[PDB]
Formats: structure tokens, C-alpha cells, sequence
């Protein structure tokens, strides 16, 4: 198990992006601490 | 407005530690790109018409609705068997979507782009009530196989485009129909103005999650229709599934269904089991002169093996038993096909169209086995009479005018089509039909601004009148999967098999006065 935590160049973390991860596909949106849901390879979405 | 993650390293190791690893990523702008998707849904084209459809026009046409008993339907078909199924060509809603300019892979700067998707048409003993209650309902089913293949087309637009550098600023949905895809296309703007969720979840499942800005369910920017008929038969009169409520089809366009809506309509369309459905006084609406297929496509070449040859009943044909000695042109049904004959050569609905084809009275004279009679000395026979219409090689190239009319009209909603070139061979206009074509995308224009459109003249209609098909007919039909009431019409599908009978329908029954039935919004 395990997952991932999108953070920019500079560390803030980013809170509602879109992610892909795959291994099957598990699809969703990081937490406020820019984390995946735990489960690999991740795809990160586009935010307003 | 728009915002992605350029990602360095963006790979992790699964184990029991559960450990979460940061993925620094930089915050890249990313394009806003209008995504239309073109929904194409077709009548019937390349395709012959499946059984179901056929038999839905039992519904009101049978020749058991009409006065005709099963010994006068059998001697109507005898009669047109001895004076003379049905696939038809690529309707407008195929060039449509073959001019629909796609989008595969996006441009640098690209911040529009067109994705198409093409629906077929509605049609193309146990099951059988079930296929012609499949056939009642195609109009919602079709707006259901719309969403799938929305999916379908979302999925291969992002195929084409791995790892976006754009977030899809908004959907926007092209819908064009042909008659039943037209009222499927009018549900489909409808349920894309009632937001349905299903849309937006096939939009989900076809961008797999990625985020897409405004509506969820899309909007509608042109909608397009070619001649709108929501039903061809029926079922009311049919024993085994008339007990099915009509389907939930929503054939009204409120003025936030569409940016654009343009309909153009048969002008020369008068058969009973396709009426229309009419936007005239809410949305753009062009009568064009023709019938069904010549606005919307579907009749073939003239050169082609299945070349459009009219040898066509314009009146139920009527048989009367006589004396042998009396004379054909001596017996109520000459008398009565004379009649027709008569009024249709001064009907205006057939004005344009008789005089590019013969119209006769056809006479057939059978004799009677009446032993009775005959040992009387009274030889008798049976005489019928109809009015017949015969024109060799109608040209289809009045579609391909109403095809440019539509492409037009598109193009004016913003719509971004590939250019007619003289590649498209099938697309291109004869001489006599070139200036005419100018007159009718200028008739569209007056429509679309709220004008009124200059009519055609009468050498200008006769000049069409070479190109627009008799729809309308009398000619007898038979199948073997029904059995209809001789006294009440109604229909009872053979649920184990044919019974070796033959159930008559008249399918391309001309509306009563030969008018065609209208309904508004």
C-alpha cells in the first residue's frame, strides 16, 4: 500500500487536485494536505 | 483561469510500510478549450428497415383500416405485380458528419475543438412485439446510445491527447438529425437543457475523471434538423402492446434549448405515417421543396443498381365484379380512378411532379369463377381501376442542396465544417441545380434572420420538380407476422410463427387530401 502527496517546486502542498493513479485505475481529488487516496504511477488533473 | 502540474518523478513503490511520497510538481498554465461534440443521429440510411419498423406501420394503414378486405388487398397486389426490400443511400446527416470537421490532436494554441459522433437510425414472433415496442421507443433508446458514444468519442479525443497540457473549458454539443433522429436529436438538446446527470456522466466516463469547467451536462450550440417526425405507425391499434404509455420523447424547443436551431422541411411530403413535427414560429424553420428523403437524404443514384424508379398506386386501387360484356371504361372504379386522376392533375401538392412522369389510369380485367352464373349464361369478370404514376431515374441531387442550406445554417451558429470539394463527387450540384441551390441557401439565410424567404418561381419548382420524389403512394404491402381485424383493424403479432396468411398495409399511405399532418410546439 501506500500513495502519493502533490506539493509545488516550493512546498505547499496543492489541495483538491485531480489524480490518476494506476498500478486498475483508482480515480479521485487530493486532500487538503494534497494527498492521493491510499492504494504505482499518478496522473495528476487540472484545477480552477 | 486554468491550472495543471508539470510532474518530474511521478512513480511510488507499493509495500507495507504505506508510506506516502511528496510529488513535487510546478503549477503550469493550462489552456481553457471549448470542446463541441457533434451528435449526428441518422434515419434511416445505407440500410434497409428492419421488420419492426415496417410493422409499426401497420399502425392506421393497414388495408384492413382502409375499406379493403383481404381478397381486394391480394388483387391490388396482383394488379401491381403485373403493371410493374427497399435499402436506401447515405441521408445528409452521413455527409454531415463526414464534413463535421474532428479534432484529433490539439495545436499549441488551440482553445476550440470538435470531436463528432455519428447515432444510426431507430429502424435498420416473441420478440417481435418487443422489437416494435423497441422501435415505439427508439427515440429516448437513441438518446441513451448517444451517451455512450459520447462516452466512446471523449475517450479517444483524450486518447489522442496523453497527458493534457488544456482543462476543457466547456462541452458544447452540435446535435443534427434526420426525422427520427430528429426528434431524437430535439429529446437529446432537451435532456442536455434539463442537465440530465446521465450526460454529465458520460462525460465523466469519457474524460475518466479529468476536470472539465461549466455545465456538467453541457450546453447545446446548434441544433440542427432535417425534417422532424417523431413517429412513423404506431402501436394503439396493436393488441399485444398497445397496454405501453407513449415514451417520455421532449419534442419542445424553449428559446434556451439551442443558440442556434434551424430546421429545414418537406415541402412535398404528404404521407400519413410521417408527419411532422414543426418549429415554425419559435426557431428558424425553412419549407423546402421536396419530400422526406429529398431533405434529408437517402435516395440513390440514378445511375446506381438501386436506381429510384416510381411506378407508384396515387389512388387505392377499387375492384368490382361485372359482366363480361359490360366495358372497363364503363364501371364505377374507372369512373372513380378518373376522378383521382383528375384531381391530381389539378392537386398543387403534385403540381411539379406529374409532369416529369406519365399519369395514367391503369385498368385490370381478371375473369370471375361463378358456376352459378355460368349455367345462367352470365360470364363474369372482375375489373379494377387505379391512377398510376410512372417516372424512370429520379436524380437525388435535391438533397445535396438541402445539405449545403444546413451546412450554412451551421456554419452561421459557429459551426466548423470541411469544404464541399470536387473530391465529394456524391456532394456535387448539376448545372440546373447550381443557381437554384444560391436561391435556397439565400431563402435559409431570410429564415435564420427572420425574414421571409423569396419563393421559388414555377419554372424554378418544375425545375425541382425533376428532383423531388413522389413519396406518397398506394402501393400494397404484405407481411406475414400479423393478423389485422377485418372489422376492428386491429393488429394481433403471430407470437409463434407465421400462419402462412398475408396482413396488407398501404405504408406510404398519402394523409387524407393530401395534405400533410403538421403538429406545432
Amino acid at each position: 500500500g501506500g500513495g502519493f502527496i502533490l506539493t509545488d517546486e516550493a512546498g505547499v502542498p496543492q489541495p483538491s487536485t485531480p489524480y490518476r493513479l494506476t498500478t486498475d485505475i483508482l480515480q479521485g481529488i487530493t486532500d487538503e494536505n494534497g494527498k492521493t487516496a491510499p492504494v504505482v504511477k499518478v496522473e495528476f488533473g487540472k484545477v480552477k | 483561469k486554468y491550472q495543471g502540474y508539470d510532474v518530474t518523478d511521478a512513480t511510488h513503490k507499493t509495500s507495507i510500510h504505506n508510506d506516502w511520497k511528496v510529488v513535487v510538481a510546478k503549477k503550469k498554465p493550462a489552456r481553457g478549450v471549448t470542446l463541441t461534440i457533434g451528435i449526428f443521429f441518422d434515419g434511416t440510411g445505407n440500410n434497409r428497415e428492419n421488420t419492426a419498423s415496417r410493422l409499426m406501420k401497420f399502425n392506421e394503414c393497414s388495408a384492413a383500416r382502409q375499406g379493403v378486405n383481404q381478397k381486394d388487398a391480394q388483387s391490388c397486389e396482383d394488379f401491381l405485380k403485373e403493371i410493374n426490400s427497399y435499402r436506401g443511400y447515405y441521408s445528409n446527416i452521413h455527409w454531415l458528419n463526414i464534413l463535421y470537421h474532428p479534432d484529433q490532436v490539439l495545436k499549441k494554441d488551440q482553445t476550440s475543438a470538435q470531436i463528432k459522433t455519428y447515432i444510426s437510425g431507430i429502424g435498420t414472433g416473441m420478440g417481435l412485439g418487443t422489437s416494435i415496442l423497441d422501435i415505439f421507443e427508439g427515440v429516448v433508446t437513441k438518446t441513451d446510445e448517444a451517451m455512450e458514444r459520447i462516452t466512446q468519442a471523449l475517450s479517444e479525443f483524450m486518447g489522442f491527447n496523453l497527458s493534457p497540457d488544456f482543462c476543457i473549458a466547456k462541452i458544447q454539443f452540435d446535435v443534427f438529425g434526420f426525422s427520427r433522429g430528429a426528434a431524437a436529436a430535439r429529446h437529446f438538446a432537451n435532456r442536455v437543457m434539463e442537465q440530465d446527470p446521465a450526460i454529465a456522466r458520460a462525460i465523466a466516463k469519457g474524460l475518466r475523471g479529468d476536470f472539465y469547467d461549466g455545465k456538467p451536462s453541457g450546453e447545446v450550440r446548434f441544433l440542427g434538423l432535417f425534417d422532424t417526425v417523431a413517429a412513423i405507425g404506431g402501436i394503439s391499434n396493436f393488441f399485444d402492446i398497445n397496454g405501453r404509455s407513449n415514451p417520455g420523447v421532449k419534442l419542445e424547443l424553449r428559446p434556451s434549448v439551442a443558440k442556434k436551431v434551424f430546421q429545414i422541411t418537406a415541402m412535398n411530403e404528404y404521407r400519413y405515417n410521417f408527419s411532422l413535427n414543426s418549429i415554425k414560429g419559435m426557431w428558424p424553420e425553412l419549407a423546402l421543396p421536396g419530400a422526406h428523403s429529398d431533405i434529408g437524404g437517402g435516395y440513390n443514384p440514378v445511375g446506381s443498381p438501386l436506381q429510384e424508379n416510381e411506378s407508384l398506386f396515387l389512388s387505392c386501387p377499387e375492384f368490382e365484379i361485372v359482366s363480361d360484356d359490360t366495358r372497363e371504361m364503363d364501371t364505377r372504379v374507372y369512373r372513380k380512378a378518373e376522378q383521382v386522376r383528375k384531381m391530381l392533375m389539378t392537386l398543387p401538392a403534385l403540381k411539379h411532379i406529374l409532369p416529369h412522369g406519365k399519369l395514367t389510369t391503369k385498368i385490370r380485367s381478371i375473369g370471375v369463377n361463378n358456376s352459378n352464373q355460368r349455367r345462367a349464361g352470365v360470364i363474369q369478370k372482375q375489373v379494377g381501376a387505379a391512377v398510376f404514376f410512372e417516372r424512370m431515374a429520379v436524380p437525388n441531387d435535391w438533397a445535396n442542396v438541402c445539405l449545403r442550406v444546413m451546412l450554412d445554417a451551421a456554419q452561421e451558429a459557429g459551426v466548423l465544417f470541411e469544404p464541399i470539394r470536387q473530391t465529394n463527387t456524391e456532394l456535387q450540384l448539376p448545372s440546373e441545380l447550381i443557381f437554384l441551390a444560391d436561391k435556397a441557401i439565400a431563402q435559409g439565410k431570410a429564415v435564420r434572420l427572420g425574414q421571409e424567404p423569396q419563393a421559388f418561381t414555377e419554372e424554378e419548382l418544375y425545375i425541382i420538380g425533376k428532383y423531388t420524389h413522389c413519396s406518397a403512394n398506394w402501393n400494397i404491402e404484405s407481411d406475414g407476422n400479423l393478423w389485422v381485424d377485418p372489422t376492428t383493424g386491429e393488429i394481433f403479432i403471430h407470437r409463434f410463427g407465421p400462419k402462412g396468411n398475408k396482413a396488407f398495409v398501404f405504408p406510404n399511405k398519402p394523409n387524407d387530401r393530401w395534405i400533410r399532418s403538421v403538429w406545432y410546439m
